[PDB]
RNA sequence: AAACUUUCAACAACGGAUCUCUUGGUUCUCGCAUCGAUGAAGAACGCAGCGAAAUGCGAUACGUAAUGUGAAUUGCAGAAUUCCGUGAAUCAUCGAAUCUUUGAACGCACAUUGCGCCCCUUGGUAUUCCAGGGGGCAUGCCUGUUUGAGCGUCAUUU
RNA sequence: UAUCUAGCGAAACCACAGCCAAGGGAACGGGCUUGGCAGAAUCAGCGGGGAAAGAAGACCCUGUUGAGCUUGACUCUAGUU
RNA sequence: UUGUGACGGCCCGUGAAAAUCCACAGGAAGGAAUAGUUUUCAUGCCAGGUCGUACUGAUAACCGCAGCAGGUCUCCAAGGU
RNA sequence: UGGAGGUCAGUGACGAAGCCUAGACCGUAAGGUCGGGUCGAACGGCCUCUAGUGCAGAUCUUGGUGGUAGUAGCAAAUAUUCAAAUGAGAACUUUGAAGACUGAAGUGGGGAAAGGUUCCACGUCAACAGCAGUUGGACGUGGGUUAGUCGAUCCUAAGAGAUGGGGAAGCUCCGUUUCAAAGGCCUGAUUUUAUGCAGGCCACCAUCGAAAGGGAAUCCGGUUAAGAUUCCGGAACCUGGA
RNA sequence: CGAAUUUGGGUAUAGGGGCGAAAGACUAAUCGAACCAUCUAGUAGCUGGUUCCUGCCGAAGUUUCCCUCAGGAUAGCAGAA
RNA sequence: AUUGGCGAGAGACCGAUAGCGAACAAGUACAGUGAUGGAAAGAUGAAAAGAACUUUGAAAAGAGAGUGAAAAAGUACGUG
RNA sequence: UUGACCUCAAAUCAGGUAGGAGUACCCGCUGAACUUAAGCAUAUCAAUAAGCGGAGGAAAAGAAACCAACCGGGAUUGCCU
């Protein structure tokens, strides 16, 4: 059928290693056997379940990563948001937003009072 | 002897394959493309080539990157799951 | 006889046959085919037998 | 606006036996050689191209 | 089943250009 | 003056676009200086210049340029203005006071060419426009 | 020429591989009007220009 | 008209000298301080022809006041000047036919 | 009288007009603002059980993960009461990953799959040699940090 | 070689076509008028004719169409002084 | 026929460069209880990656629209007259 | 004639549109209507609206097709013949027997450029090989190119070309050592140590550019359907390395 | 037919430019100014073409002016209202 | 402002020699050293039911037969 | 002797930014000729095509060194005029 990532994700390092290998081991034998008989569709699953370990295995890798630079600045750059270079160059929301002191006397002063007309 | 004879004479290769474009157009001895124009920063364009600015403009590839970014930009650049 | 990836050298074949038939090698021999795959011939040394490892792999 | 006009065809004047209409140029597609340009032309512009 | 698309080469429209002699026909 | 770049001076076309010699460049001298400077330091951006000196063949010319990506620009609301997108190489499209001098950009009968722009304005009165009941 | 380069040798490999007929299963897919390869290629006939 | 013969001299693209057997330029050596003050000798180690020249060139070793090197320039050969002979630079050189006065 | 041009309530050819069709174009209008040194656009080479092209993808390669829907895919096969379920699918999403060789393209070079240097490893019982695995080494700038230079200059006279 | 045969198999060209004589006609007709006449289908040749074919005459002229070249043409111009 | 050698003739023509390798000059440094140097003597041990390698090279494998009497560089070279 | 508004609660799979028909009728005519055949999904009348609206020609465009005409022709490079076998099928394929030619500046044996798989094997003949074809550089399916020593790589050549810098609005141009602050190896140190810290020589100035120039080193015998100075068996050499 | 020889590869020179023992030669079958795209559907007093029917009316080649003489304007001749 | 991008709604527009060059494996094929040039090519049928089987032929194919509402729809496929 | 300051430098010093793409619209620079003038040189085409540099969802402009001359309006932009 094909190994879940959901349950990858309860095995440590050295398990996955030691999917990853017999896996790999499967698949070479499955390269051999593609040779003899014309079809084999179990190579595509195979190749299927040796991505999907080494994609949890990245992720514990990168989610270890992670937290162990949470909570300060200069995060790696590949861990970074990606979102665009525009917007990463954009001012933030902190520095788009701030005044002068003498613009915040004003703003404070007369803001945009509501009122309407009733006649 | 211009024509047939002359023409059983030619076998040097003045344009080779181009590294930015794979197209044949690589000046052996000047060193550049004369359709890309590498190496060179910029790509060889023309506004009196309309046609050929069709021919590798934006969506003439893959646009691997490309391809998602009004996804991306429609979901607001989201991060998570 | 092997197909070996592209990226394979002479050092990067010897060290594979080992660890994935634990036989050492006397000496590699490769090439690029016109369908543009890369072929090894591997020549384990003399107190070994090819056809032994490669029945056991599964062809003959 | 363009349609029709997306090529270089160019005359070939006369003494060649063949009407003066311009021609695409090159070869080695069937289409050089062919009649460009013209409301009487294959694949050429219509006459008066309609505005808006 | 080893179709055959007919190959449909094209010719070089120009054909022969040349005239006789060199004038034949000068001052008539 | 800035010479006219051809070949033996053949401009090859009418009298009147015969000239080589005595053309002026429509951009000032601060102009090209801060265009230059603008590329060495690229990073930054032009906020203005000033004569400082000039010589026989050289005039000379202090550029000013803002950090963008400093922090205490990127702060102090004062200057972030220039930290936008829209001030990208505003030396190069003539936003700077000698950019804004060479295009015209005044207000006045004596500037009537050059109010929104030249090119805007010369598209704008070189255009048929045409409403839906026809006037 | 028999001294060539690695690029132009994988060159000659891409047109090798490329240069079949048409698998014949592909025909009896449906909505299929792919009949023949028309991007066959002949060493005599057409030449790669490379 | 066209660009004519003469003018397209100044291009230098097929009317660059050919100056591959050339021996090098023929240059005095440097007037560095022995020269205007006493004199240095040298030797003349070879007399050759130097194509494109009618004139032979000499090739002569001084010695380096201010290092341990040989230093070999290289002159126009005067007649009579053959390989073996010293040649004496400087302002205190005798009047003979070689010496660099 | 035959054989040898014309017309057919005539058939058959050649050829692809006409008619009817339209997942295309064209034009108009309305809304939105988002490419790239976190490496874009573009190129090359590959990747499917059976693919040449085309689509998609990058050695995790017609694809992985997360999510929704809830039994397909389909040319032939092939894991199947995989089907009352953390679950099919060339399905939709799509935020997490992989992302070869390149390209503004960045160690130097490039018509070479060329040649280096630094760090950590492993091995050949080796700081230096070789090989393997993994990391790295472009310019122009900006801000700061150290190390300096200059009888440019100040204190400061062993 | 041509010729004849088996296979294979183009092109140029073509308003329609294809016997003359005179006439008159855009003043040299295959056609029109008046006469001579006139009988299938054809083969090898042939160079009288088709004012044969090949090219919107290259000569000449016209055009308020060019271009190469030259000069004390007109108007400028790089350079140089 | 090719190579080599020793020569001779010619030039107002005198007939590349660098990588690389060695040699020489020199006299810094170092050398006495089983030691010090010789790894330019002999013998011994290990490694030598990457890319190319089929075939034609022409009256049919190239270019001339083609399996075109054209064009396209070079090596080997039997007997007789 | 195409399309549009309105209407005929129009025609129609019991057959619309289209097409063919020395069948009919009507109109001077442009054309309209209808019989018959073919055909299969739409289409007409009338009142109006609108236009990319009517062809015989333009050496018109694109496409298709004639007469010429089974005609011109398929004649350079001395030349073929006999038999067998294989095949429906043999002038041309293989085998044998002859006869000939290239006649060693070859019609021989290799390479360079170029080609790119034409190499080789097996099936195979619709098309191509201007006759033919059982044959093939064709078609389909596969196999095949093995290096420390043969080349590239390394080196410089004419020459290309960064940096420093100077022009140029600018794409860029010049410039190549120039008016630049452009440099390793031995017991230095040799236990927060490998540059925490007085151990020399300089006067180097990028890099790219030869598969015929310069270069480190390989030979013989055997082997394949096709590779070999590479594979195998012997016998050597060079470079690096304690 | 031993040289002002023939020739391969590399390299350099690019379009009013190159190169030319000079022919306006050669510069990819292009040369008294290459090729490609675009401006560009360039302009043409000039050549050619210009698509259904019937009905009624129905000409001009003349005047004056124009770098006008193969063209225009103007008047005349014609139609329509 | 907007003949580009993304997302939509339309038309007295075009209807495969038209409409964009491209309605189709179209900037594909092919040509040119190169800049660049640049096509043709849409329709079986409701469903492949794509013609089983028998005889002539070496075979292609023919003649039957069969499927289909129609082979006056046989893929060299609507009409023709 | 030891610390500064100024200017200048160096580091694979710590952290960043620029370059390219697309380019319908936008901001600049640079810049023709065909054409029209029934010839043609100013003019026109056109402050256009082509070329180069630089942005955003808009850009530019923009809160008067403005317009006015009135009994005065009152940043900029755009439409009608």
């Amino acid at each position: 059928a094909g190994v879940k990532a959901y349950e990858l994700r309860t095995k440590s390092k050295e398990q996955l290693a030691s999917q990853l290998v017999d896996l790999k081991k499967e698949l070479a034998e499955l390269k051999v056997q593609k040779l003899s008989r014309p079809s084999l569709p179990k190579i595509k699953t195979v190749r299927k379940s040796i991505a999907c370990v080494l994609t949890v295995i990245n992720e514990q890798q990168r989610e270890a990563v992670r937290q162990l630079y949470k909570g300060k600045k200069y995060q790696p750059k590949d861990l970074r948001a990606k979102k665009t270079r525009a917007l990463r160059r954009a001012l933030t929301k902190f520095e788009a937003s701030q005044v002068t002191e003498k613009q915040r006397k004003k703003q404070i002063a007369f803001p945009q009072r509501k009122y309407a007309i009733k006649a | 002897g211009k024509g047939t004879p002359s023409f059983g004479k030619r076998h040097n290769k003045s344009h080779t394959l181009c590294n930015r474009c794979g197209r044949r157009s690589f000046h052996v001895q000047k060193k550049t493309c004369s359709s890309c124009g590498y190496p060179a920063a910029k790509t060889r364009s023309y506004n009196w080539g309309a046609k050929a600015k069709r021919r590798h403009t934006t969506g003439t590839g893959r646009m691997r990157y490309l391809k998602h970014v009004s996804r991306r930009f429609k979901n607001g650049f989201q991060t998570g799951s | 006889v092997f197909q070996v990836s592209m990226k394979a050298n002479k050092y990067q074949i010897k060290k594979a046959v080992k660890e994935l038939y634990e036989v050492d090698v006397l000496k590699v021999n490769t090439l690029v085919r016109p369908n543009g795959t890369k072929k090894a011939y591997v020549r384990l040394t003399a107190d070994y037998d090819a056809l032994d490892i490669a029945n056991r792999i599964g062809y003959i | 606006e363009k349609a029709g006009h997306q090529t270089s065809a160019e005359s070939w004047g006369t003494g060649r036996a063949v009407a003066r209409i311009p021609r695409v140029g090159g070869g080695g597609t069937g289409r050089s050689g062919q009649g460009a340009f013209g409301n009487m032309c294959r694949g050429g512009r219509m006459f008066a191209p309609t505005k808006t | 089943m080893e179709i055959r698309p007919q190959r449909h080469d094209e010719k070089t429209l120009v054909q022969s250009q040349v005239n006789a002699y060199n004038a034949d026909m000068i001052d008539p | 003056n800035r010479k006219r770049p051809v070949p033996k001076g053949a401009t090859y076309g009418k009298p009147t676009n015969q000239g080589v010699n005595e053309l002026k460049y429509q951009r000032s001298l601060r102009a090209t200086a801060e265009e230059r400077v603008g590329r060495r330091a690229a990073n930054l951006r032009v906020l203005n210049s000033y004569w400082v000196n000039q010589d026989s063949t050289y005039k000379y010319f202090e550029v000013i340029l803002v950090d963008p990506q400093h922090k205490a620009i990127r702060r102090d609301a004062r200057y972030n203005w220039i930290c936008d997108p829209v001030h990208k190489h505003r030396e190069a499209r003539g936003l700077t006071a000698t950019g804004k001098k060479s295009r015209g950009i005044n207000k006045g009968h004596k500037f009537n060419n050059t109010k929104a722009g030249r090119r805007k304005t010369w598209k704008r009165q070189n255009t048929l426009s045409l409403w839906r009941y026809r006037k | 020429a028999a001294q060539k380069s690695f690029r132009i040798k994988q060159k000659m490999a891409k047109a090798k591989k490329q240069n079949r007929p048409l698998p014949q299963w592909i025909r009896l897919r449906t909505n299929n009007t792919i009949r023949y390869n028309a991007k066959r290629r002949n060493w005599r006939r057409t030449k790669m220009n490379i | 008209g066209r660009v004519i013969r003469n003018q397209r001299k100044g291009a230098g693209s097929i009317f660059t000298s050919h100056t591959r057997l050339r021996q090098g330029a023929a240059k005095l050596r440097t007037l560095d301080y022995a020269e205007r003050h006493g004199y240095i000798r040298g030797i003349v180690k070879q007399i050759v022809h130097d194509s494109g020249r009618g004139a032979p060139l000499a090739k002569v070793v001084f010695r380096d006041p201010y290092k341990y090197r040989l230093r070999e320039e290289i002159f126009i050969a005067n007649e009579g000047v053959h390989t073996g002979q010293f040649i004496y630079a400087g302002k205190k050189a005798s009047l003979n036919v070689g010496n660099v006065l």
